[PDB]
């Protein structure tokens, strides 16, 4: 059963929802994001010092 | 006599449709027919991986 | 089987999206009214009831 939703990009806060199939019992879905990284593609050119 | 046994087909369901992924080890007949007054049967020899809708 | 003041549960099968039928129970007719919903499977492995 294809179910699409949307979650805000904010850590710590639990995000709750359910899935209502039209003649069955509602299926609850919970997603709590903990740590959301962002890792760029990093390319060393040179180092320097004294 | 001991006869071989083909791999399990991978059946995907749709609205009034059945798809079949078929990976045979050695050549294998797929024989289908409808359970109505016109059976429309299909006797085919499948030797390669093939999808049949 | 009927008790004195209990409630009897039956199972039925339908094609109706708004089924409504008179249920005969041994003398009398009771009206059963509701709204059915589409099932979850496209292709099943038993014939139609």
């Amino acid at each position: 059963y294809e179910h699409a939703t949307t979650m805000p990009s904010q850590a710590g806060i639990s995000y709750n929802t359910i899935v209502n199939r039209a003649g069955y019992a509602p299926l609850p879905i919970s997603i709590t994001p903990t740590k959301i990284k962002l890792i760029p593609t990093v390319n060393l050119e040179y180092v320097t010092c004294h | 006599c001991t006869v071989p046994l083909a791999p399990e087909p991978m059946i995907t369901f749709g609205f009034r449709s059945v798809s079949l992924k078929l990976h045979p080890k050695n050549p294998t007949y797929l024989i289908t027919r409808q359970l109505a007054d016109e059976p429309h049967y299909t006797h085919e020899l499948i030797s390669e991986p093939a999808v049949r809708n | 089987e009927l008790t004195e003041q209990g409630s009897a549960t039956i199972h039925f099968s339908t094609a109706n999206i708004h089924p409504e039928f008179r249920l005969q129970i041994c003398t009398s007719y009771v009206t059963c009214k509701g709204d059915c919903h589409p099932p979850k499977d496209h292709i099943v492995t038993h014939p139609q009831y």
